[PDB]
């Protein structure tokens, strides 16, 4: 595929800091933890640096195309994702099969701010049937993976959502 | 895979109940993502 895995240590600033936005981006939930489990905090086993060149280079294509169409501003951010697909996507990328059909706002990929909300979505959507070795969405055996993804948002078009 | 509203790049979900929520995105191009970290965690009892 041409990806590799880069394990950081703990002492070094830029785990600290994916571990900091990972923990204090939890929320409660309005449906008590019924998907995603109930918790306040993580255990946080490992963070590895997700390398492909191509992937890369993809994505700021990408990146200087929309910023070119948008003031020279990509809005990029950092932001969760969770997904049955995670090790699809580190390999191959996000595509069409990485979807949302049923999401609110249409047929897209979906990214938190709430490393919580994206949690809700690492068994499948609304939790599936939770840990493939318990049928536990509030498992806290089983080892579960997020993404934290860089994203170009450029122009955003505003949706209230009541 | 849908189109982004004509003129925009993504749609943001504006939390507008829950005073707690943060935002969410939706982007309609894989290009426009790089999945940069992989986390392994576990959820803890409280
Ligand atoms: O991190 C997120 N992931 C997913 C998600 C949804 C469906 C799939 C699957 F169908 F491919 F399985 C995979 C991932 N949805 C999110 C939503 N949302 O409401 O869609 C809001 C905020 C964050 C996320
Ligand atoms: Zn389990």
């Amino acid at each position: 595929s041409g990806t590799i895995l880069i394990d950081l240590s703990p002492d070094d600033k830029e785990f600290q800091s994916v571990e900091e936005e990972m923990q204090s981006t939890v929320r409660e939930h309005r449906d008590g933890g019924h998907a995603g489990g109930i918790f306040n905090r993580y255990n946080i086993l490992k963070i590895q640096k997700v390398c492909n060149k191509k992937l890369w280079e993809r994505y700021t294509h990408r990146r200087k195309e929309v910023s070119e169409e948008n003031h020279n501003h990509a809005n990029e951010r950092m932001l969760f994702h969770g997904s049955p697909f995670v090790n699809a996507i580190i390999h191959k990328g996000f595509d069409e099969r990485h979807a949302y059909i049923g999401g609110m706002f249409g047929a897209g990929i979906y990214f938190a701010e709430n490393s919580s909300k994206s949690n809700q979505y690492v068994y499948g959507i609304g939790g599936g049937t939770g840990c493939p070795v318990h049928k536990d969405r509030s498992c806290y055996i089983c080892h579960r993976q997020l993404l934290f993804c860089r994203v170009t948002l450029g122009k955003s078009f505003l949706q209230f959502s009541a | 895979m849908a189109h982004s509203p004509p003129g925009h790049h993504s749609v943001t979900g504006r939390p507008s109940v829950n005073g707690l929520a943060l935002a969410e995105y939706v982007i309609y191009r894989g290009e426009q993502a790089y999945p940069e970290y992989l986390i392994t965690y576990q959820i803890m009892r409280p």
